[PDB]
RNA sequence: AGCCUGUGUACCAGGAGGGGAACAACCCAGAGAUAGGUUAAGGUCCCCAAGUGUGGAUUAAGUGUAAUCCUCUGAAGGUGGUCUCGAGCCCUAGACAGCCGGGAGGUGAGCUUAGAAGCAGCUACCCUCUAAGAAAAGCGUAACAGCUUACCGGCCGAGGUU
RNA sequence: UGUCCCAACGUUGGGCCCGGUGAACUGUACAUUCCAGUGCGGAGUCUGGAGACACCCAGGGGGAAGCGAAGACCCUAUGGA
RNA sequence: CGAGUGGCUUGCUACCUCGAUGUCGGUUCCCUCCAUCCUGCCCGUGCAGAAGCGGGCAAGGGUGAGGUUGUUCGCCUAUUAAAGGAGGUCGUGAGCUGGGUUUAGACCGUCGUGAGACAGGUCGGCUGCUAUCUACUGGGUGUGUAGGUGUCUGACAAGA
RNA sequence: CGCCACACGGGGUAAGAGCUGAACGCAUCUAAGCUCGAAACCCACUUGGAAAAGAGACACCGCCGAGGUCCCGCGUACAAG
């Protein structure tokens, strides 16, 4: 509902944990940015095996809790809180000045960090966070 | 490295992207080649397969990229047939085409039918004891003449002994 | 096995005392185990009508006395209930030796049977006298 | 060396907890099929008789065989369907988008809402439209309320409010078909939905029990023997193993039990009716006399005399729909004795 | 009884049979195979089996591959053939076991074994260019029954 | 054996501070207070100060991102996964493979045998036609038949093989 | 013959709520924890993550290597009886 | 003969604990592992079939009742699709039991001059506590989001 | 101890059966691509769930009065609440 974002962040073919890498960096320093395309996301390397360890994540648990997100929405915004000291009130302020959008809600496009960019035409083994979800068993909303 | 083929008279081939389309007198085929830096393109009255990289990897698939256009060029001209025989001993196999796929009724005496769905604008042509499966695409016709044969498979008893099914008689 | 026909209560356990309602020369029976039957955890192996058993001889004629063999259960105490709803009970606890086969093994069956057993086992039935 | 054994009760009903609403909320709806039409409907219990029924089934030996049949009697007088709301499908799944109601409202729907004095039903309907237009319509349901007032056993005068799903053919089919119950007033009976003979799911909150014990509430053994006489009779062995040092929520203990809402899949509808065929001499035990329209359902339903129960058509059935059974009988024997 | 417990020279050498008694009998039955009334000399080909790293081989082991590398040399040329091989080393070194806690544990004599230096040829063939590929294929059926990797070094035979 | 028992030495014990996730003795380092500066070990995508540094190569397994270690496993054995370097031989007088065509006569060798004709066994293993073609390498037959290998030719056209 | 299959219903006194009366055990500190790891090798407190809005009522006792006793067993003392 | 994995058995060590961390077996109740006994799907066969035998994927579910014995294990019986094995302080005594072990009484055999002993047998022989914290099962009051009523959404979570 | 109810079907895979197909003119289920295939995985189904801090959505009513509390008669509820 309205984020008022100083930047906004263009994942679709980006790599992940790149992105969220350099958004982390610039929400300490004061940036409110949005992440937009979340499902088109990517990571790279073989399907089966970084099918099995987000699905070894979602079968962890017990009365204690270790609710892990399914959606491509959650699963970002997880990534970016893993980059962030979000128990200290510095780090939670920054990771509360980031939001991730499945779909582009702005009416401006994103923009592509550099470095972050990964080129279908040379590349195979990767996977999109959408392909993920659905493989998890989330409601492809998007 | 680099190959060039030149597209038969009877066809001609567009593509956009990593989809390559080829039409012909017997129909059309659009394929995906997608393999990490190799360059598929349309060059006039060619096509050309290309690639900076020449390891072993990158070899293979260049090679695989050149027979799976070829054969959309024979698919769209002279098109891909299978001949298959079937064959059973006791009990009549019915074997008929209804639908988008081919039933086999009474196989080894079974009540109910066993059946598979033609794959793509497969044709399955039956006559008597004989199937023909033809069309343009040579992945879902070899696919559709391979499914009907393993659809009279059997893993409980000794195939040496029951040999009832039908089997790919010729393959082009 | 064929529907019985009528649910049952079993009103029988593991080592229930019954009567032998034939005349194999078995006075009393041992129900020693239930065919088919697999229960859980505690849970003391029951049977009722209907139901193939394995018993052994507790008195009879030397010659029977002892012997482990098969029988039927032919009734019970524990009422048993039929489609109209009416509940159906017996005087005592009863079965008949029976083979291999399901043939009963004596030439006479002493007292009633359920009908639902009399179907179950033809042979059987068709050495009753009184079927209710 | 310690068998096997099945643990004491289902992990998948829990938390065992007390209802939020007695009114049960349905969390699933049959598939869209035939033509539009209110996938649901309520009544009240008002107790159990039994029936004699011709056998149905093709496949029973007994085919065609008089037929002794359990049946809960529920009284199923017309509802009103109030409003038709709209959902969206969003990112964030689907959401209220807006609703059309009507004019007419029951005597007493102001016991529980603060019925609409000024309202615009077709700003609402053009909305509606556009948005379906646009592509973004979600499902269609029906604000539904039932009219306690036409059942006297039944103390209360304050509707019950529940949102009946509408499916069947093509959306803007079903969209006109939803608007057109809406306006009239949205009374609708039970024969507009079911048949007798079709298979319902039926949802109702369970008989409340307060706190019971681990055996009454989770079915676990009582002490045995000489370990039922040392001052421990009805409490389990242990709360779990030295390690993990907790308790497990998976080990059984007391609480409340009953009152839980539940969801019976298959239950056949042997009758629908109106007037006192099924009532009891003497009238229903702690319920009363029944002389209206009413439903048979085949065995038992959940909660007690009444309460609200909820009708659907099943979701899973395993049999195939054998209409109209033939009732040879309806005990009306007095339930007292 | 395991050569994990043997395998390794982290002991002193304890070789003295003054100062030992009860040693076992070595299992190895012979050192010279084939024709030992013919010199090396004689053949165009000589293959060596060198082990790769440095252990320690109980006579046990010295025995079982000896004989199943030279059993293949006679099922291949025949109780005669024209070829000789050698098991160049001798298990000199007296191994123990502690078979009464941790006290007063020098252990019994229970055996011996050969120490080996990585580098080294235990078993040397010498054949015709003919026979040159079953001498390898014996060697390959013995290096499976010692501890260390090996390393089948062809000598004379410049015939490849 | 994070075992027992020697020996030399430095350390902990009785040694801060920096690094090593945490961590008596591993690394830097021996330390009055306070202050500015520059380094050490170690580190520079984020958590966390410093590179999403440069030239180049390899890896597709998430191998790995783990100096030392009770703490970090990974073995004998195997691998036409892939990259790189070398040696021998063959090749536009056409190599390697594939496909097409030929694979023939004396004579079904002799012997053995009722019979054996490439192909049970034994011995021999020769010469005509010719561009080739065994007294036959593997199936196949009761024995024949039949099917291929050797060997020669053709189509093809560039590296191939060890 | 309810010891058991297999548990049910009931009775009296407690338990629960209200008035009055009104102790003791125990207490280095801090303390909402869970999963792993580490550590004198059996951690609510160290490390990494996960989870965690505060308070209160009832409960059966998983953990605090729970409370209660300077281990009775074993060894040692140029101890005792 | 050679190379390994595990940490269920046994041995070894003496690192932790002697101002006490209660023993074996059983029981009750919960979670887990797979080196799979059954069930699902497969491959081979000295696979005609029926059935065996061996092998592969696979831990969702199941793996029960009884006779001797304190027994674990095991021997045995009838059933069964099968009646698998193991970890959780050899899970589980501020849960139960107390048959066994393991005090004080007593007997037998053996040993000892004797008192007395035995890693032999045997009869009898006591199980404390009102829960502070934490954990969980259920039930409330408040604050936050920020006037009210009614209806929903579904991130997550549990299931066999 | 009695009575009622507790799928069918999709999707993706393992072992495995195959298709097209190079590297290596052939062959090859695999290297890229694909068709199938387990009681197992995901969905289907049931239960909880605005404290999901991005702390939610809709409609109507009300701000001089909508709604609510106390009070009273009671239970489909309940140890207090
Ligand atoms: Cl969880
Ligand atoms: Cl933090
Ligand atoms: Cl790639
Ligand atoms: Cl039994
Ligand atoms: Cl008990
Ligand atoms: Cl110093
Ligand atoms: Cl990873
Ligand atoms: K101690
Ligand atoms: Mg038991
Ligand atoms: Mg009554
Ligand atoms: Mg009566
Ligand atoms: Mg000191
Ligand atoms: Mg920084
Ligand atoms: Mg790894
Ligand atoms: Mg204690
Ligand atoms: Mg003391
Ligand atoms: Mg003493
Ligand atoms: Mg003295
Ligand atoms: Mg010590
Ligand atoms: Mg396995
Ligand atoms: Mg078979
Ligand atoms: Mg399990
Ligand atoms: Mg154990
Ligand atoms: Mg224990
Ligand atoms: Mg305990
Ligand atoms: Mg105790
Ligand atoms: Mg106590
Ligand atoms: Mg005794
Ligand atoms: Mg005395
Ligand atoms: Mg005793
Ligand atoms: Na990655
Ligand atoms: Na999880
Ligand atoms: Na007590
Ligand atoms: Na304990
Ligand atoms: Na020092
Ligand atoms: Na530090
Ligand atoms: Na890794
Ligand atoms: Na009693
Ligand atoms: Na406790
Ligand atoms: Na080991
Ligand atoms: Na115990
Ligand atoms: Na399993
Ligand atoms: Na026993
Ligand atoms: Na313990
Ligand atoms: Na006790
Ligand atoms: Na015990
Ligand atoms: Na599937
Ligand atoms: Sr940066
Ligand atoms: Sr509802
Ligand atoms: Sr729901
Ligand atoms: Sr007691
Ligand atoms: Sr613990
Ligand atoms: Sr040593
Ligand atoms: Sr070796
Ligand atoms: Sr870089
Ligand atoms: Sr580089
Ligand atoms: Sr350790
Ligand atoms: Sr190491
Ligand atoms: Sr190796
Ligand atoms: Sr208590
Ligand atoms: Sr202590
Ligand atoms: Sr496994
Ligand atoms: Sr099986
Ligand atoms: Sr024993
Ligand atoms: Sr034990
Ligand atoms: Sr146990
Ligand atoms: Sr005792
Ligand atoms: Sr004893
Ligand atoms: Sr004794
Ligand atoms: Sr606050
Ligand atoms: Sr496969
Ligand atoms: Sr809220």
């Amino acid at each position: 509902a309205e984020f008022d974002a100083d930047v906004i962040v263009d994942a679709r073919d980006c790599i992940m944990g790149r992105v969220a890498s350099q958004v982390a960096e610039q929400a300490l320093d004061g940036e409110t940015v949005a992440v937009v395309n979340a499902e088109r996301a990517v990571i790279t390397g073989r399907e089966e095996q970084i099918v099995e360890k987000y699905e070894k994540r979602v079968d962890i648990g017990n009365d204690n809790g270790y609710f892990y997100p399914k959606r491509p929405d959650g699963i970002f915004k997880r990534t970016i809180r893993g980059m962030l000291p979000h128990k200290k009130q510095r780090g939670r302020e920054a990771f509360e000045s980031v939001r991730v959008y499945l779909g582009n809600p702005y009416d401006e496009d994103g923009e592509v960090l550099d470095g972050t960019s990964l080129d279908r035409l040379s590349n195979i083994k990767f996977v999109t966070l959408g392909e993920i979800s659905e493989t998890l068993g989330a409601n492809k909303t998007w | 490295p680099r190959v060039e083929l030149e597209i038969p008279e009877d066809v001609d081939a567009e593509q956009d992207h990593l989809d390559i389309t080829v039409e012909g007198d017997n129909g059309s085929v659009t394929r995906r080649l997608w393999y990490p830096d190799i360059d598929v393109s349309v060059d006039g009255d060619t096509v050309v397969i290309e690639s900076d990289e020449d390891n072993a990897k990158t070899m293979s698939t260049i090679g695989t990229f050149q027979s799976h256009i070829e054969n959309m060029f024979h698919g769209v001209t002279e098109g891909w047939e299978y001949g298959m025989e079937v064959f059973y001993s006791h009990f009549p196999m019915q074997v008929n085409v209804e639908g988008d796929e081919v039933v086999i009724e009474n196989f080894l005496g079974e009540k109910a039918p066993r059946r598979t769905t033609i794959h793509g604008d497969t044709d399955v042509e039956i006559d008597g004891e004989e199937l023909t499966v033809s069309g343009p695409d040579i992945e879902a016709v070899g696919q559709t003449a391979a499914d009907i044969e393993q659809l009279t498979r059997i893993n409980d008893k000794d195939v040496r002994v029951f040999q009832d099914g039908v089997y790919i008689t010729r393959k082009p | 096995m064929e529907a019985l026909g009528a649910d049952v209560t079993q009103g029988l356990e593991k080592g229930s005392l019954i009567t032998c309602a034939d005349n194999t020369g078995a006075r009393e029976l041992k129900v020693i185990s239930v065919h088919g039957y697999s229960g859980t955890k505690n849970r003391l192996p029951k049977a009722g009508l209907g139901d193939k058993i394995t018993v052994s001889v507790t008195k009879g004629t030397p010659e029977m006395r002892r012997q482990v063999l098969e029988a039927v259960v032919v009734r019970q105490r524990k009422p048993i209930r039929r489609p109209d709803g009416t509940r159906v009970k017996f005087e005592d606890n009863a079965a008949v030796i029976v083979d291999e086969n399901e043939d009963p093994r004596g030439t006479e069956l002493k007292g009633p049977i359920a009908r639902e057993v009399a179907q179950r086992f033809g042979s059987v039935a068709s050495a009753a006298t009184m079927i209710v | 060396p310690q068998p096997s054994r099945p643990r004491k009760g289902s992990l998948g009903f829990g938390p065992r907890k007390r209802s939020t609403s007695e009114t049960p909320r349905f969390n699933s709806w049959p598939s869209d099929d035939g033509q539009p039409g209110v996938q649901g409907f309520a009544g009240y219990k008002a107790g159990m008789t039994h029936v004699v029924l011709v056998n149905d089934e093709p496949n029973s030996p007994r085919e065609g065989m008089e037929e002794t049949v359990p049946v809960t009697v529920i009284e199923t007088p017309p509802m009103r369907a109030v409003a038709l709301r709209a959902y969206e499908d969003t990112p964030y799944g689907q959401r209220p988008l807006t609703e059309v109601w009507t004019d007419e409202f029951h005597s007493e729907l102001d016991r529980t809402l603060d019925v609409p004095e000024d309202h615009d039903p077709d700003a609402a309907e053009e909305q509606i439209r556009d948005a379906h237009e646009a592509g973004d319509l979600g499902d269609l349901r029906l604000i539904t309320h039932t009219v306690p007032d036409a059942v006297p056993s039944v103390p209360k005068k304050k509707p019950d409010v529940m949102e009946t799903r509408v499916g069947g053919g093509s959306v803007s089919d079903r969209l006109d078909h939803a608007l057109d119950i809406v306006e009239d007033g949205g009374e609708h009976a039970m024969n507009d939905i079911f048949r007798a003979g079709e298979y319902a799911d039926v949802a109702g909150v369970t008989k409340g029990k307060g706190t019971q014990g681990p055996v009454k509430r989770w079915g676990v053994q009582k002490r045995k023997g000489k370990h039922a006489r040392q001052g421990w009779r009805r409490r389990i062995g242990n709360l779990g193993p030295w390690n993990p040092s907790r308790v497990r929520s998976t080990v059984p203990q007391q609480g409340q039990t009953g009152y839980h809402q539940r969801t019976e899949l298959n239950k056949r509808l042997i009758d629908i009716g109106e007037g006192d065929e099924p009532t009891v001499d003497g009238g229903f035990v702690n319920y009363g006399e029944v002389d209206g329209p009413y439903t048979l359902v085949k065995g038992s339903v959940p909660g007690p005399d009444k309460r609200l129960v909820r009708f659907r058509p099943a979701v899973r059935p395993n049999d195939q729909p054998r209409l109209d059974p033939e009732v040879r009988y309806v005990s009306n024997e007095s339930n007292q004795g | 009884k395991p050569a994990s417990m043997y395998r390794d020279i982290d002991k002193p050498a304890y070789t003295r049979r003054e100062y030992i008694t009860g040693i076992p009998g070595s299992k190895i039955a012979q050192h010279k195979m084939g024709r030992k009334q013919k010199d090396a000399d004689d053949y165009p080909v000589q293959i060596s089996l060198i082990v790769e790293e440095t252990v320690q081989l109980r006579h046990g082991s010295l025995e079982a591959s000896r004989l199943s590398a030279n059993r293949h040399l006679i099922k291949e040329l025949g109780e005669e053939g024209d070829y000789k091989m050698t098991l160049r080393k001798f298990p000199h070194q007296v191994l123990r076991e502690n078979k009464d806690g941790m006290r007063a544990a020098f252990g019994k004599i229970v055996g011996t074994a050969a120490r080996v230096q990585a580098g080294e040829q235990l078993f040397t063939a010498y054949c015709n260019v003919e026979d040159a590929e079953h001498v390898k294929e014996a060697f390959r059926r013995a290096y499976n029954k010692i501890t260390p990797s090996c390393r089948i070094d062809s000598s004379p035979a410049g015939n490849a």
